[PDB]
């Protein structure tokens, strides 16, 4: 029996995993509590670093950068180590405190002259696509080879905090746009997550995953098929949830439970003992 | 947050 | 020492998906507060079957005594234990009538599923729990269940006149769709409501219909609020990401 107790190692594990699934919006929160339950700031140091920086990665968080205008997406695909950060819009590097959300010490990053202007290209088409559709989204494009593959690498984030409204959401979507001329491979996943907390717990999950093909040509009309494909997909995943929230509701969630018996009153109370 | 189970009776 | 109030607070906001899993891991986390927990981190319901009248029961902490626990219709504990926790002989009576006559509620307004009642004895009063587990047939490829539990507490007087009942009511509720047009949509979780108020006890008006009125009101109107904050508010969130 104490030999099966639950080890340090375990205990530390247990904190970084509810941090890594702490709601948009709510990191301090969870940090704060999982600090308080752990009751060991060393061990939580070392041994749930590696999960705020997951968590980051992991939700596109945006942060601005001081001197530069547009904020920039924290991604596992900016990801330089030594708790660097490229922004590849603005070529620079930057370290990001992965607990204040803090960016500092910009630097410039050395960047491949070939995919500039292709990267540019998706990142100057992207931009005003996330400036029409969402309200306050913001965007990253990565250019990279993985393999022998010039690859671009599309993150979108957005997101909405009320919490004194005991609320908050977040959108992510990630395209990847695999070059294979005279087309490319088209992968995408777009993720939802919606949290109520108002005398409850009410969360919807949701992600879909795309999978797609396009004809490539020039940097500045493909850019242009890309966001049109972008801008097709996330259309129809928007409001085929719509949809389905209105299915759950009327079937699923009628079915459940009536609103009243068939007597179209309330019960009987004492004839219901009888 | 306020935890409204934290004032249910305890049980058996 | 806060560190209940952080349990509680971060069950308030890990992914309700996992209640069974963090539970189990907070726990882990902090084995002093295991009972603390058990008793204010609502769980999904189980089921359980009574093999000697041949019904369902459900589970949940209330009526658990180690790793048993006890039936509402036979009033036995499975695994059998020597000496488990029961309520009083007269309470027991009451238990059974409750049991019978939220099994009738429980038909005219879900129409399906499973409840149980347990009840125990408090110095002045006494306690109940009412459990219903509901699950959808599947019907357009979504996955529906609903879980009812109510908690009532019931403080009685000298003069047995009148008596104070303080409800706290949790309904959780879980849909989740796998679709081309959507992809995989999972809503779920719960919401918690309280209310007390004295009613006049009298051979007319007996413990249980006054429980009963408070409970039909009370999961009447969650079924209300969990349509605006499920259908309404969450969707309303979501089209303001984008």
């Amino acid at each position: 029996d104490f030999e099966d107790r639950v080890s340090d190692e375990e205990k530390v594990r247990i904190a970084a995993k509810f941090i890594t699934h702490a709601p948009p919006g709510e990191f301090n929160e969870v940090f704060n509590d999982v600090r308080l339950l752990l009751n060991n700031d060393n061990l939580l140091r070392e041994g749930a670093a590696h999960a705020f920086a997951q968590y980051n990665m992991d939700q596109f968080t945006p942060v601005k950068i001081e001197g530069y205008d547009d904020q920039v997406l924290i991604t596992e695909h900016g990801d330089l180590g030594n708790g660097r950060f490229l922004d590849p819009r603005n070529k620079i590097s930057f370290k990001f405190d992965h607990l204040r959300k803090e960016a500092s010490d910009p630097q410039p990053e050395d960047t491949e002259s070939a995919l500039k202007q292709w990267r540019d290209a998706c990142d100057s088409a992207l931009r005003a696509y996330v400036k029409d559709h969402y309200p306050n989204g913001f965007c990253t494009v990565y250019g990279k080879s993985i393999d022998g593959q010039q690859t671009i690498i599309a993150c979108i984030e957005s997101h909405q905090f009320q919490p004194k409204n005991f609320w908050n959401g977040r959108w992510r979507s990630e395209w990847k746009f695999t070059i294979t001329p005279p087309t490319a491979q088209v992968a995408a996943v777009l993720k939802i997550q919606v949290h109520y907390y108002e005398d409850g717990n009410v969360q919807l999950v949701s992600h879909k995953d795309i999978q797609d093909s396009v004809q490539v040509s020039s940097d500045v009309q493909t850019a242009k098929e890309f966001i049109k494909i972008i801008e097709n997909a996330e259309n129809e995943y928007q409001t085929a949830i719509s949809e389905n929230y209105q299915t759950m509701s009327d079937t699923t969630f009628k079915a459940l439970r009536r609103q009243l018996p068939v007597t179209r009153t309330k019960i009987d109370w004492n004839k219901i003992l009888s | 947050l306020l935890h409204l189970t934290a004032n249910r009776p305890k049980g058996p | 020492d806060q560190q209940l109030d952080c349990a509680l607070d971060l069950m308030r906001r890990l992914p309700p998906q996992q209640i069974e899993k963090n539970l189990s891991d907070l726990i882990d986390l902090v084995p002093s507060l295991c009972e603390d927990l058990l008793s204010s981190v609502d769980q999904p319901l189980k089921i359980a079957r009574d093999k000697v009248v041949g019904k369902d029961y459900l589970l949940c902490d209330y009526n658990r005594d180690g790793d048993s626990y006890r039936s509402p219709w036979s009033n036995k504990y499975d695994p059998p234990l020597e000496d488990g926790a029961m309520p009083s002989a007269r309470l027991r009576k009451l238990e059974v009538e409750a049991n019978n006559a939220f099994d009738q509620y429980r038909d005219l307004y879900f129409e399906g599923g499973v409840s149980s009642v347990y009840l125990w004895d408090l110095d002045h009063g006494f306690a109940g729990v009412i459990l219903i587990k509901k699950a959808g047939d599947g019907s357009k490829k979504i996955k529906g269940c609903w879980d009812s539990i109510h908690v009532v507490e019931v403080q009685e007087k000298s003069s047995g006149r009148t008596a104070h009942y303080k409800l706290t009511s949790t309904v959780m509720l879980w849909l989740q769709t796998n679709k081309t047009g959507s992809g995989t949509m999972n809503l779920g979780g719960s919401l918690t409501r309280q209310m007390e108020k004295d009613e006049t006890v009298s051979d007319s008006s007996p413990h249980i219909a006054n429980i009963g009125r408070l409970v039909e009101d009370m999961e009447n109107k969650i079924r209300s609020t969990l349509n605006e904050i499920y259908f309404g508010k969450t969707k309303d969130i979501v089209n303001g990401l984008r």
